[PDB]
């Protein structure tokens, strides 16, 4: 049993890291691109308009 | 949702590049149309030079 809780916690916890994982690799580069769609929409009613 | 107006952005694009292709010959040939306009007044300069 106290073989036990050595492994449990530590696969819960291995999981835990995974959770980690993913919170280091969060969203800018996909706030970016809205703003650029948008951006080159508007280029484009320039080249349109000329 | 981006994805989208990537969509019509690739659209009126090339139909914008459909666009000036052709202007761009048009303005070759409405271009053509100013060196043979004028080679030809003259060789109407004949023409006119003989009946003087």
């Amino acid at each position: 049993i106290c073989q036990d809780v050595e492994n449990l916690q530590k696969f819960v916890k291995e999981q835990k890291q995974v959770q980690e994982e993913i919170s280091r690799m969060s969203s800018k580069a996909m706030l970016k691109v809205q703003e650029d769609i948008k951006a080159l929409k508007q280029l484009l009613s320039l080249a349109a308009n000329g | 949702e981006n994805g989208e107006k990537i969509t019509s952005l690739h659209r009126e694009v090339e139909k914008v590049k459909l666009d000036q292709k052709r202007l761009d010959q048009e303005l070759d040939f409405i271009l053509s149309q100013q060196k043979e306009l004028e080679d030809l007044l003259s060789p109407l300069e004949e023409l006119v030079k003989e009946q003087s």
